[PDB]
């Protein structure tokens, strides 16, 4: 079994560029900037599929 | 299709007591299937009926 | 005349004080026993008790 990828998901090549340090609520988060829209996401939760 | 009788080989059961506040982190997470449960003492159905 | 209302068999000054006490008791600032709760699984990014 290989789980099928759900309809809403966007494919993203990994790159060192995608992740960075950033300030967010008084700590340095491992932010993931998201290439389709460019939104930064300091928290692991709440990120786009 | 038959119900098992010999004791079966169940996957290991990690208990995560969940407090009001806690630092979740997923370093060293298991990749194999593993049942996760919030409460301890979950063997509550003690009144056996003959 | 004193028999018309036992004043819960309390003295006059005790009543006069008692009213003020009712004012202390009904006060919002001392009303610090809290009722009810909300389980939800958010991150505590910016801790404010309120």
């Amino acid at each position: 079994f290989v789980p099928d990828v759900p309809e809403g998901y966007v494919a993203v090549q990994y790159a060192h560029r995608l992740f960075s340090s950033s300030l967010a609520n008084k700590r340095n988060r491992v932010t993931y900037t998201h290439p389709p829209t460019g939104m930064a996401y300091p928290s692991p939760t709440g990120r786009p599929h | 299709d038959d119900v098992g009788i010999m004791q079966q080989k169940k996957p290991p059961t990690v208990v995560q007591s969940r407090t009001d506040v806690f630092n979740e982190q997923f370093a060293n997470e298991a990749l194999h299937p593993t049942t996760k449960v919030i409460f301890n003492g979950l063997d509550v159905n003690t009144e056996v009926q003959p | 005349e004193a028999f018309r209302w036992s004043r819960y068999f309390l003295d006059e000054l005790q009543l006069r004080r008692l009213s003020v006490g009712l004012r202390l008791i009904t006060n919002p600032r001392i009303a610090r026993r809290f009722n009810g709760v909300r389980i939800m699984y958010l991150t505590d990014d910016d801790p404010d008790p309120d």
